[PDB]
């Protein structure tokens, strides 16, 4: 009579299809997916330092445009720009404002110390009409506009070592008046120029009579620059007319900092890897969420699914 | 594929086995069994859980990186941030696309193996007492009752208790 | 050479076999002749196609990219856009590399592997009827003649039919 | 008497040989090429829109040399630049060549809409002998050189609105006179600037009295420049002498457009994939013609050759 | 492990074995001997050597490329320098490790490949006269000197000298 | 009675752990590294041209800082720039110092040809007291500080062409004075411009009074600039003040060479790869040394150690 044993696998009724190399479409009894596809719409606040830049840029908050008053010296891992922010102080342009904006983002702070520079032979705290601070005339609270002093102006020479351990970030720039009435009036003369140097840097600027198109009422501009002073080193400017002088420095620092552009809400939730749709896991190597990711994140790729098999082949009944 | 075995000579899985992986069918005088192998089931397992922890949760950081969006037209240095961007991506997506290709033909392997490993085991433990049917089954020449049937999947069979009656049954006219 | 059929066990290929990639050859009292297996031959093909498919016609659309050939000496951004280039290429390069190299060693293994099911499922087949002369070749222990030759490649072959006469054989001094 | 049964595989007479992981040169029954290493030599008209730029770079087709006259408002998915090509008007530079080529190759439309702007207070149309059109003296067609009105100049404070739906590519420049005869002829006095500004932008440039080397047979430069106007915003030029002024301004596209250089002739045929060597077919993954590419193209890669094996191991007889 | 020799039904290695990667030994009346088997040991060696010349010894040539350090705080250029080469050498740290794995497995499971070759091929070699113990060892059936074991080794067996003999004793009572 | 044969294979007292795609830890028989981490602490003066800079940078060597006078004419495969050194002539910046050291660094040569240019209407071969040569005031060899004749100073309008097969390198600056000391003793004017110009190029640049901080108790600051002159064109130099001139040209070559900053000594011994921390060899495929290097080098990669598996998975006795 005998027996008969049989050697045998299993197998499921809902199988999987993956792909392998000789074969795009082959079915197994189970897989998982390797690319991230979802998010829940929210930046988590953890455990990366978030500051929500609300209606203010980093530049903004940066220069002290009233508004933005509420971010000095704060710190983050991330500074997150919304589309909704506006400037809402005195017009102006920074030229290579994407590499300001990177090397602030990347230093992570706005810590700002106060310095008192020899300003005599002018009117400092020059303000203005479209830079409204409490209900009063003002200006950005890290710029000095300097003006005459009784219709008169000399050649200035200010000088301010750098006696510390990092890197110190003035901010400084030009004013470019709209006319003759704008000429003779905060100035006293005829021409002007602006000369930020140190040691090893520098900078000239010369300044342009001539109206612009009004940008919330205004028709002049200032011209943002920016000047790091090593350790060791020196600032010198030499003006002789219209000077957007620094109130002090900004510490640079390096470390994880940086910045991204966002309009997904803050939640409170603790998630490694933030992308501009929201924070995601990272649980699987591959995502397909977003090219723009800060943190432990999965990598980006172009596939919405890649599936790995976690079972043999399944061969049903 | 690469052994033949399973989705080969195994003509199908059993949807009825839900306990292992991989596992005997019997029948003899006491009636119709099954029995899941757990150390050929957990051989597989073990594997595909080793590359599942190089896979999973296994991230790399990074912080401040270049732009990757625009809302002006710029020209030479934007050709080059895209392009770098865009580049990056595709190798990154080719690294993907392959290595899924190549685990999953792999784990297709392995799993085949292991079916394969189990058979040929459980073909020598039997000796000169059973003869390979073609499709998994062992025709068995002696009485093996659900004892006998549980010392071969225990790797405790002794062929030589039943050498003699299987030999005469083998070798009839 | 991971099965040890080709290029192993069986000696060499036969230039002669035109009609398919594996087959059977024989020597009966009928005479000596040969016919390819289809199966296992298609086996092999469908998935070398398999490989094509995925990497002929597959191509990737791109459209302005950074400048790639220059007639000034310009410095940092130049040296950037060229390293960036030189670095792609090589990632590429190296992608190219290594996935013939792989799908190569793998063509190599599976159609060894094809090889090797068609001999171990022609000597299952067989069983106690034939031995395994070593070489591919199995020494059938009865006559065989062109019918039943063709029953042993179409899978239809009666073992029982011939055990008595093959057992006679076999177990002779 | 019995009967023998030999399980085998074939062989060919004629095998290749391919790499492997462990072996540099094993031969197979049968292989496939995997790189492209060879052109017609022909860049194929289609599907692709080819504009042959011949005489012209697009610089000059945009800037309107008047042998570019026959390029007005053309687009293209690829502009190809001859190398035979030459400039045929007025002497000019335009710092930043390489990302204004970039940018109107990639919008891929030489489109232009005129514009009417208000000019009083000098002569407009300005021509020379080194721009040749019709044979007669002429300039770029798309530029305006503005000189003065009865040997006098006031200043010019000129505006113009984007209330389209797409940026504005605007296209203007300065003259750099040759010496005092052509600083008191065309313009009337000692000194003059250039001032093209926006609501988000602006940029300044100082004429230059000087000699140049001479292109042919003129002493005196133009340096171009250009400006995009956003929807919503305004395009404002402060002049004071020296203006060489947009007629209007270019369409700004998005999309697959490009440019590049090549001497292949064009042909009638099609073929998805174009190389400065002329078009390649695209079957293969990779290829070694060139790592210009446009188009759906194979990847380059530095090998000549990599046969993927379409076969077994060859043991012949 | 895919074959599922070494570490499988082979229950260890044996470090008394210096002259070869794999080998025989055997219990006869003469006593118990070792030999080391040349042509499965070379094949093994010579694929490994085959590995390491595609890596030893064949690198890439670069001159002048992009600065890597930064001694001053530039933005946007330089984070673009930064980032394309912090990318370069992910990809290529992802080669290298996807690299390794790939080939390490290859090189353990070709290893396993070789010794099952051997055994397989000592199998049919022994025809009837030997069974299979299911732990890499035979149980050959007929007196078997220093000379008849050497005879196995080196391929000169003849299975018909003791073929009677072992039947023999092989399906005895 | 019979026999029995066992097949077998070997196993060492000592296997190595490798990595697999199944198992991170798996002991194998043996194994070999396949990166190199580690360097002799020397770069090898062979196979490799190596140019040691020792004080100088190659700019300072390029512009003929006296210290740097031994590096006249000299080429390089590799110019090595140490961390200890200093400049000890007039002090200067480079606009753009970057792409001025690297294309340099890349021709690798420092091929001067000396070129006399028609200076009438100057005081050639202006010295300075923080420029010592050979115990004297003196200047960059390369460069001639052109100063007034008689207290006069009339329109400058130099020209020289390249009828040479290679592109000529012309180095040329401008002075920025101190005060109104140095305005009137040197050129004898109110005011100043430099423009250097191509058929294809034009630069220009206006000088600046104003005192800087010292650099080696000098206040007054030279600013650096670079033209580069094809086959069949001409420079041509415009001045009416402060021109820093050209002494000739420097030859442009294409090549293998670059530029690396180390502190490592220079050995007598022979290596392919070059590294900061020295020499490495080049037997591995990838290194963890440094992702700066020269010549036939590993790959830089992150990990420490890769292991391959030089044999069969080791299962003991
Ligand atoms: C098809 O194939 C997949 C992969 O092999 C199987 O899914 C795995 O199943 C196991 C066990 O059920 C899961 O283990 C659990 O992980 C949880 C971690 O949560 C997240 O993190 C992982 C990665 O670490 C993510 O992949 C995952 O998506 C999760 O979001 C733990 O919290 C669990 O712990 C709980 O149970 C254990 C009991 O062992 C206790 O020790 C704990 O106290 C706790 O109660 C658990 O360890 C594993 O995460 C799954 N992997 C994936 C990738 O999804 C499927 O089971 C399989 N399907 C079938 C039908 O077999
Ligand atoms: C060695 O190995 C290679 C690869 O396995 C074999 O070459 C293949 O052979 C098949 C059949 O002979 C070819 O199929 C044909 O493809 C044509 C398409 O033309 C181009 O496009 C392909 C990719 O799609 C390119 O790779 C190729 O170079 C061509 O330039 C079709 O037009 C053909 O259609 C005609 O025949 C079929 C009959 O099946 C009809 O249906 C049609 O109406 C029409 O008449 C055909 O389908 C395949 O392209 C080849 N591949 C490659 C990569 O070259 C060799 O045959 C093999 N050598 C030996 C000796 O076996
Ligand atoms: C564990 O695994 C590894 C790799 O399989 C083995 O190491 C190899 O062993 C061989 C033979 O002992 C070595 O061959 C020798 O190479 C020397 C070249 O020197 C350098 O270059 C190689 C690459 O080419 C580097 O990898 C290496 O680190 C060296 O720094 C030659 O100079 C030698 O030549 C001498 O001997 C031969 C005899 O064959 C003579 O022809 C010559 O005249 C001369 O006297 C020799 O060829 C090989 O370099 C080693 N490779 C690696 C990567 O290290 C281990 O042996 C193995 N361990 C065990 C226990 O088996
Ligand atoms: C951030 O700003 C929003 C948006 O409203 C701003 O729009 C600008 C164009 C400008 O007109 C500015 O004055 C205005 O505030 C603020 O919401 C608005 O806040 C004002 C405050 O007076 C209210 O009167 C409005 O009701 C309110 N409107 C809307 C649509 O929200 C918002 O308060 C401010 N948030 C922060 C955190 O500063
Ligand atoms: C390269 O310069 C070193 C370092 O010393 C330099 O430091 C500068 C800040 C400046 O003060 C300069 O004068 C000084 O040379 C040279 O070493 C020094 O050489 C001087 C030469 O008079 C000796 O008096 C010192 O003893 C010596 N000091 C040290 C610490 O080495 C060095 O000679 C020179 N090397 C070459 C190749 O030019
Ligand atoms: C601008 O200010 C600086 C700093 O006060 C002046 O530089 C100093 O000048 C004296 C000579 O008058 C030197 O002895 C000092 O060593 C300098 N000090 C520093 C800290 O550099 C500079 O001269 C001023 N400019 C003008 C035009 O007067
Ligand atoms: C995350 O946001 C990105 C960017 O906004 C989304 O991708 C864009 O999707 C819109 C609408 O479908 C398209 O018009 C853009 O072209 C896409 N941009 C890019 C760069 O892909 C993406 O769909 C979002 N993903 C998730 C999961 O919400
Ligand atoms: C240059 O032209 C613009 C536009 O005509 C002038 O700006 C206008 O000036 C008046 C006051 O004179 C404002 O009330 C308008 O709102 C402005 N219009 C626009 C559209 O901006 C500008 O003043 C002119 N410049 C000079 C120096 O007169
Ligand atoms: C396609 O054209 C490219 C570029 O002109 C060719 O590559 C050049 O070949 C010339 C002459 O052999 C060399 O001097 C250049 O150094 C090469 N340049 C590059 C970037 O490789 C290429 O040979 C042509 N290919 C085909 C198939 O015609
Ligand atoms: C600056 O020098 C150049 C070269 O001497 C002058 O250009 C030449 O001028 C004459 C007419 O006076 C032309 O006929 C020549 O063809 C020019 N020669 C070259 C080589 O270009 C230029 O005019 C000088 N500048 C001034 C203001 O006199
Ligand atoms: C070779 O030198 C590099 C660069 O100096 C070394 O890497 C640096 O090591 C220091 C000290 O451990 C760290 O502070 C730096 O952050 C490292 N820099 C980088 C870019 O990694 C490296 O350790 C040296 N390697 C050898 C083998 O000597
Ligand atoms: C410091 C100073 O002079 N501020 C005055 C400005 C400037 O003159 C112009 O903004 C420069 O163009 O003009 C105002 O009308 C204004 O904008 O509110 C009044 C303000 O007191
Ligand atoms: C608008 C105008 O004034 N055009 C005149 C120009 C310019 O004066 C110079 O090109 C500027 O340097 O000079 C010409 O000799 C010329 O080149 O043909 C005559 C021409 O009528
Ligand atoms: C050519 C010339 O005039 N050289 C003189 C310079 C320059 O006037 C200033 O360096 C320019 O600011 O000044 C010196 O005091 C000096 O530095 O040694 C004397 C020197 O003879
Ligand atoms: C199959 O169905 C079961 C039961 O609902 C479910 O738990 C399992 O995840 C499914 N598996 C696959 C691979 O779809
Ligand atoms: C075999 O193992 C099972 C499971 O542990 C055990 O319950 C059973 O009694 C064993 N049977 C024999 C016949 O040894
Ligand atoms: C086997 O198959 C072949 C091919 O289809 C057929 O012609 C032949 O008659 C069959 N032979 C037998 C013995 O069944
Ligand atoms: C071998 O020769 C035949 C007959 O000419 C030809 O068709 C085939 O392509 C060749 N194959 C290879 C792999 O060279
Ligand atoms: C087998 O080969 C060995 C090694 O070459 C040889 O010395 C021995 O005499 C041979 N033995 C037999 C039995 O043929
Ligand atoms: C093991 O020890 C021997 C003897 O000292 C040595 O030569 C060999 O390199 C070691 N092998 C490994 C893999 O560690």
């Amino acid at each position: 009579p005998g027996a008969t044993l049989c050697l045998g696998h299993h197998a499921v009724p809902n199988g999987t299809i993956v792909k392998t190399i000789t074969n795009d479409q082959i079915e197994v009894t189970n897989a998982t997916e390797l690319v991230q596809s979802s998010s829940t719409g929210e930046i988590c606040d953890s455990p990366h330092q978030i500051l929500d830049g609300e209606n203010c840029t980093l530049i903004d908050a940066l220069l002290g445009d009233p508004q933005c008053d509420g971010f000095q010296n704060k710190k983050w891992d991330l500074f997150v720009e919304r589309s909704k922010a506006y400037s809402n102080c005195y017009p102006y342009d920074v030229p290579d404002y994407a590499s300001l904006r990177s090397l602030v983002a990347s230093s992570g702070t706005l810590e700002f110390n106060n310095e008192s520079f020899n300003w005599t032979g002018v009117t400092q705290n020059g303000t203005s009409s479209a830079c409204i601070r409490r209900s009063n005339n003002s200006f950005f609270s890290r710029l000095n506009w300097l003006t005459h002093l009784k219709f008169k102006y000399p050649a200035l020479n200010v000088t301010m070592p750098n006696n510390e351990k990092f890197d110190k970030l003035y901010i400084w720039g030009v004013h470019h008046p709209v006319t003759d009435n704008d000429q003779i009036f905060p100035y006293a003369q005829a021409s002007g120029r602006i000369t930020v140097s140190t040691k090893r840097s520098q900078q000239t600027v010369i300044p342009n009579i001539g109206s612009r198109p009004r940008v919330r009422n205004i028709p002049s501009r200032i011209s943002i620059y920016w000047t790091i002073v090593k350790p060791g080193d020196i600032l010198l400017i030499n003006s002789t007319g219209n000077l957007i002088a620094p109130r002090g420095y900004f510490k640079i620092r390096s470390g994880k900092s940086s910045i991204m552009r966002s309009d997904a809400p803050i939640g409170k939730c603790n998630s490694e890897c933030i992308t501009p749709n929201g924070s995601i896991p990272n649980d699987k190597p591959f995502q397909n969420v977003n090219r723009i990711t800060y943190g432990a994140c999965p990598r980006y790729v172009k596939q919405n699914t890649l599936k790995l098999a976690t079972g043999m082949r399944n061969v049903p009944e | 594929g690469i052994f033949g075995a399973i989705a080969g000579f195994i003509e199908n899985g059993w949807e009825g086995m839900v306990d292992g992986w991989y596992g005997f069918r019997h029948q003899n005088s006491e009636g119709i069994g099954q029995a899941a192998d757990l150390k050929s089931t957990q051989a597989a397992i073990d594997q595909i859980n080793g590359k599942l922890n190089r896979l999973i949760g296994k991230t790399n950081e990074k912080f401040h990186q270049i732009e990757k969006e625009f809302s002006e037209v710029e020209g030479r240095i934007q050709d080059l941030e895209k392009y770098v961007e865009d580049t990056k991506i595709d190798l990154w997506s080719y690294n993907a696309e392959l290595l899924v290709a190549l685990e999953n033909q792999h784990t297709i392997d392995l799993t085949d193996s292991e079916m394969n490993k189990l058979f040929e085991k459980t073909k020598k433990q039997l000796r000169e007492n059973a003869e390979d049917m073609g499709n998994g089954c062992f025709k068995i020449y002696h009485k093996c009752d659900n004892a006998c049937i549980g010392s071969i999947r225990n790797g405790t069979y002794d062929h030589d208790v039943y050498r003699d009656e299987a030999l005469n049954n083998r070798f009839q006219i």
